[PDB]
């Protein structure tokens, strides 16, 4: 039988999926029989690749014997079986094959990491994260960089540390994951830093936010602010946010301003924003 | 008689638009559900295709 | 080349030349 | 006879186009959401009756 | 045998082919608090916080 299905590993099929289907079933045969080993030296041989392959998955010209070390079928199985079979290192040379090969997915780092997290190796789980941030360039990062960041203010490491992976994270990103982003950053400078860091980095936040939510990034500011600071700091948010915003939310803040004023009494100042106002 | 009035590449066609129609569809689910269609098909991407479309 | 040019000018043909939706909300 | 002479003005100050411009997108921002909804419908249903032909297909091609 | 000798991380064996983060994604199998439900806990707070000093006001 063996011998057999080996002839049927040499045939070329018209479908790498089916010559995937043979080494996953080779494996299945030798885990039913109790020869976890020989499975896994069997898929060993599957994906023998040099470590400058390159070939394209889906090239209908070359023989499916070849580009088949590429296909994620047998990767995916054989490191479940190396998991549930073999050490830790084996399963972290073969999570750095697949590093090598470039066929992982996020869904990958996280499992690497995962692994890790559950050994209770937590700053390689770090280091394999912001490994994937690297080879994934930032819409397909936001998901690696909440995961990163809640766990690394899960760990509590060096406040510095933090602040350098946050300025990391902020760096190129689209606004509309920058509002989470210095909204953690904010958040975390007023939990374990200085809070007038935090003022600065909303300040920046509401600078480097998209359009639709800056109205709400300058409402999260003016709250921070007033439970923060007296109102008298708050003014100059207050007439920021008139001179940047459009006429709509310029009209929203001129009338929390004009609120303000008149609450705290100077009504002139308030009148003065109320004129304003109706110019525009 | 089905099978030789049906062509094999009429077949292929037909289940090309079968996937195009179920890709469309669920998109449109999704969007509708309140989710984000792209955030999870960027869970699911490989270094292959991120440093292409980059 | 010069030779199939002056073939073209002389047997050029006289016989071939001859000369002299929406609704209006949405726009 | 207002759309040859739609340039010229009202008693207040108007211009004739500027009111037919007016009342027609007063029209079409009336009419605008439920045409939105209704292509929306509408290309929903054609996107059914692609699946309803593509199941047709598959079940000729499984029953031969 | 399988679900005793596969450690289910990365291979599903319903579909014979690997574990679809598409389908499923890892957001929904995390004992903390994910980064992007929070700040939304942070906004809800600011927002009812907010409307409780204007209403004191009031
Ligand atoms: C971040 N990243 C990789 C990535 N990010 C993307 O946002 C993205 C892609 N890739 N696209 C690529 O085109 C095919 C699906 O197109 P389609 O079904 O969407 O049809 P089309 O559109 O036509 C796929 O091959 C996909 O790779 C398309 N696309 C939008």
């Amino acid at each position: 039988a063996r011998i057999i299905m080996e002839k049927a590993v040499k045939v070329p099929f018209k479908s790498v999926n089916e010559l995937a289907d043979m080494w996953i079933e080779w494996a299945e045969m030798e885990l039913r029989n109790k020869n976890f080993d020989e499975a896994v030296r069997i898929m060993a041989k599957a994906t023998q690749a040099p470590k400058r392959s390159t070939v394209d998955y889906f090239d209908e010209s070359l023989s499916p014997q070849q580009r088949v070390h590429k296909s994620w079928k047998l990767w995916s199985f054989y490191v479940d079986l190396v998991e549930s079979t073999s050490s830790l290192e084996e399963t972290r040379k073969i999570y750095e094959r697949i590093f090598e090969l470039r066929i992982a997915t996020p869904q990958t780092v996280v499992n690497y990491a995962n692994l890790l997290e559950e050994h209770h190796y937590y700053e390689e789980s770090f280091k394999i994260y912001e490994r994937g941030l690297d080879l994934f360039s930032y819409p397909v990062a936001f998901e690696l960089w909440n995961l990163y960041l809640t766990k690394a203010v899960d760990r509590k490491i060096s406040i510095e540390r933090l602040r350098d992976l946050f300025e990391q994270a902020i760096t190129d990103c689209p606004p509309k994951f920058a509002k989470v982003l210095y909204l953690m950053y904010g958040n975390l400078e007023e939990e374990r830093g200085l809070a007038r860091h935090a003022m600065r980095i909303y300040e920046r936040a509401t600078r480097a936010v998209a359009d639709e939510d800056r109205a709400d990034m300058f409402n999260f500011y003016i709250t921070k602010s007033a439970s923060n600071f007296g109102l008298a700091s708050t003014r100059p948010i207050y007439e920021r946010a008139i001179a940047t915003l459009p006429d709509n939310e310029a009209r929203d803040m001129c009338l929390k301003f004009a609120d303000m004023e008149k609450r705290l009494g100077e009504i002139d100042r308030a009148r003065a924003i109320y004129g304003h106002a109706s110019q525009f | 008689s089905q099978r030789l009035a049906t062509d094999p590449s009429q077949l292929t066609a037909l289940s090309r638009k079968h996937a195009i129609a179920a890709h469309k569809l669920l998109k449109a689910e999704i969007e509708d559900a309140g989710g984000d269609f792209e955030r999870k098909r960027a869970w699911d991407w490989t270094v292959e295709e991120a440093e292409r479309w980059d | 080349e010069i030779a199939r040019n002056e073939w073209q000018r002389a047997h050029f043909d006289p016989k071939k030349q001859q000369v002299g939706g929406p609704s209006a909300s949405l726009q | 006879p207002e759309e040859e002479q739609g340039s010229s003005r009202n008693l207040d100050g108007r211009r004739l186009r500027t009111v037919t411009e007016a009342k027609a997108l007063a029209e079409y921002l009336a009419i605008k959401p439920e045409m939105e909804k209704r292509e929306k419908e509408a290309r929903r249903k054609r996107w059914q009756e692609i699946i309803e032909m593509t199941e047709r297909k598959q079940e000729e091609i499984r029953n031969g | 045998p399988v679900l005793q000798h596969l450690s289910l991380r990365n291979y599903d064996p319903v579909t014979r082919g690997p574990k679809l983060g598409f389908e499923a994604p890892p957001t929904e199998n995390l004992n903390t608090l994910t980064l992007e439900e929070k700040a939304a806990a942070l906004e809800a707070e600011a927002r009812r916080k907010a409307q409780e000093e204007q209403e004191a006001a009031a």
